[PDB]
């Protein structure tokens, strides 16, 4: 059976959609240092918009490592 | 060899050339006002050179309209 | 690098030693000002100390909480705990907001800073209000301002300094408020 | 230099400019201001302000443990140094038209 | 076995879209925390801004991840 | 599968236009009712790709 | 399928356009019609290659 | 339908240089007449690579 | 034959999310250079917050990393 | 034998990831140079940042070849 | 001969990493222009840090040559 | 003959990095246009620096034209 053949290649290939969701993430991350650099004393309040920016962008990531599994264990 | 902003490259310092835009704002204002923002734009000074001490020739400015717009 | 710890604390002890009895110390610039960027605090919440400056009057110096200011780089908005920054302005329009409030006033260039305690201190030439600015001289000059492109490069400054400050007021009468 | 019949009609702006850029063709790294501050009608005070010269002295002297000056975010055209050449210029030109004029009136 | 084999194949290249929505999400909050640096009185509108702008482009997410549904069971 | 790429390269333009918004909101947040609705219109109008990529899934499907 | 996956570029440079014309719109705002005006330009203009990417789909499929 | 994916890096570059049209306009409203006789040579100058990879796909169906 | 090759084919293409987050930590660590070149003082917090931004943007190196020993070996 | 030959076209799948952590290490090597431009003084601090965010990202591209070595040979 | 077709095909698709290295040593070096205008005065420095940079990230095209000589001739 | 048809395929998939070389000398011949509108005095330095960058990167161009044809007639 090809079948689990092909489900181990799109299981390959759908991992490859964390790379542009690695690179925004690397941004706003980056984004961060020259933000707080720019004033230091709203420091943790930019940490914490960028959590929130964290906790959303990361669920890009669990929409493509659930979509991983939907094809690897369904 | 002067690198920097448009009018350091041409040698205009900042002053001059901030007072040339405060000029030709003045040059565009209403005549109740404008005939009074010539007396605040009237130079009346002089200056002198002195190469030993004492010794020196004199400059003179007399512009009543504003600050020269010509290369000094 | 800071090998002459300067400031108006050490000019007595310096200059007291060398000048004669009679003579009491030259005061200093920074004696008539009580508002600095070191001292915190001038914000309080939302109102925060703009101080619209001119060399012949002060059009301003109470506490507004929105100023936009026409910075080369674009128009930009200062709020009360807003980035410390020294902004040189284009010339353009100048608002102050403390409520529903804009008092519009053009600026014809100068530096605008942004302390870190939170007090902006606006520093323009020539700043006329516009309603006494007409908008019949204006293309009258810009229209002679923009055929002369001579060969002097200091009148080629000057013919550009004047192209943008008479496009600039143009553009900030003819979309009034 | 020497600069003379300066309170003849008024004191202006263009005037102290002017005379600030006579000071700006010397390039020392400071400047000193000598005028009598007027306090009141019955004393005169004098003060000395200073002007520092952009990449010469100014930066040198908000230095430090490193500098106080990289807390303001520059927005200018060109970078730091041709900003505070300008700001030292204009910073001349203010406290010496408010040096002849606080001594007129003294 | 190629009927369901190459919806597989087709899924894991079907959701690799997800990543330049993730680089847009990173951007946009990178420019949130360089907005909140700026002038933090506005912060609280920004991130609004920041939410109007993540749900709208969101929405061509779940396009994309409607599609990869639609084509692994339909 | 393959036809659905063009879904990330809109993605990232929604991403970088709506963090312009906040870049000049946070410029001069007086203007953000005029930025968000110029927004909206480029939002709008960068979907008739986005959906001009999303017919073109549909119509090798099912037609 | 492999031939629309270069709407992703179209659909970035118009998200790019339209963050650039906010951030444009927000430098002097009394202008925000003018640069509309650029923008609606530049969109109209590079409508080429969408209209490029969506007939090349027809030159294949049904031609 | 693999050669005509190159149409997504000329619309990606036009995309940004609009934008630098956009952001010059907002610099300076006088030279905007010099920033569009630039711009659609610019524009020109990029759709040369574009119709060179319209070139090689007509090449390659037809030939 | 075609299934155990399959899972190699499919995992050699599954870990090229690593060049997206290269690049956002790139930018994020290039970006930590500017921000401590624009305020010098700064240069042990904002480090700090560089390092948790890399601490946090490995989490989606190791979710690929946990898809391609996921593959490999399971 | 398909077994030992697909690996191959894996690997060099694999390998792609080798393009955006180049380009992650370009731009902050540009933005060393962007950063010690504006403050030369600082510039020894500012390229022991940039070794630190060179190792911290040279990981990636040792992870890249750690799978690809993991999957030619083993 | 899936082999040494596999190889050919795989050493194809394995040079595409230079793309990356080469746009991040363009921007490193537009960078270096950018700061030699910044200040001309630092033109010593500045160069000498960008073969730093071109060392640094040239060492990911290695890596990706290094593969290729692998997937080729092994 | 399939390694002669597969030596074609992996020869068209070996150019596709001169796309990334094609835009990192596309920013750098574009910020080399960005530094000689900074300061006019210095446009001969600065080509001086544009061109061996031109050079360090047509090196990589000329890295991938190496293994395109060590694939095609070697």
């Amino acid at each position: 059976s090809v079948l689990a053949a092909s489900k181990m290649v799109g299981a390959g290939c759908a991992t490859i959609a964390l790379a542009g969701v690695g690179a925004g993430l690397g941004v706003m991350f980056g984004s961060l240092i020259n933000g707080a650099a720019r004033n230091p004393n709203i420091a943790k309040q930019l940490v914490g918009y960028a959590l929130l920016g964290f906790a959303l962008t990361e669920s890009i990531a669990l929409f493509s490592l659930l979509v991983v599994f939907l094809i690897l264990f369904a | 060899a002067p690198s920097g902003p448009f009018y350091r490259v041409a040698g205009m310092s900042y002053l001059r050339y901030s007072n040339i835009c405060a000029d030709l704002l003045r040059n565009v204002l209403k005549e109740p006002f404008k005939a009074k923002a010539q007396a605040r734009q009237a130079i009346h000074f002089r200056q002198a050179p002195y190469v030993d001490g004492k010794a020196g020739a004199s400059k003179v400015y007399e512009l009543e309209n504003g600050i020269p717009k010509t290369a000094n | 690098e800071a090998a002459a710890p300067a400031g108006p604390k050490e000019f007595t002890e310096v200059w007291n030693k060398k000048a004669p009895s009679t003579l009491i110390v030259p005061e200093f610039p920074s004696n008539y000002t009580a508002v600095k960027a070191v001292g915190e605090g001038q914000v309080h919440g939302d109102a925060f100390p703009v101080n619209f400056y001119t060399p012949h009057s002060i059009l301003s110096q109470a506490q507004k909480d929105t100023v936009v200011l026409p910075g080369v780089d674009g128009y930009f908005g200062v709020k009360a705990s807003h980035v410390p920054t020294i902004a040189q302005l284009k010339p353009g329009v100048v608002e102050l907001h403390s409520g529903a409030e804009s008092e519009k006033f053009f600026v014809s260039g100068g530096f605008a800073f942004v302390h870190p305690n939170g007090v902006t201190d606006i520093c323009v030439l020539e700043a006329a209000t516009l309603d006494q600015v007409d908008p019949a001289a204006v293309k009258s000059a810009l229209a002679a301002a923009s055929a002369a492109q001579p060969t002097d490069e200091f009148e080629q400054a000057a013919n550009r300094a004047a192209i943008e400050l008479y496009s600039a007021l143009e553009s900030a009468v003819e979309a009034k408020a | 230099l020497a600069i003379a019949d300066t309170y003849k009609v008024r004191v202006t702006f263009g005037q102290a400019s002017l005379i600030v850029e006579e000071l700006i063709k010397h390039n020392p790294q400071s400047y000193q201001i000598l005028f009598n501050k007027f306090r009141s009608a019955i004393s005169f005070k004098p003060t000395v302000a200073t002007i520092l010269s952009p990449d010469l002295l100014e930066k040198q002297l908000e230095d430090v443990t490193g500098n106080s000056l990289d807390a303001y975010d520059i927005e200018a055209s060109h970078e730091r140094s041709d900003v505070l050449r300008d700001l030292t210029e204009f910073h001349l030109g203010v406290t010496l038209y408010n040096a002849m004029l606080e001594n007129n009136c003294s």
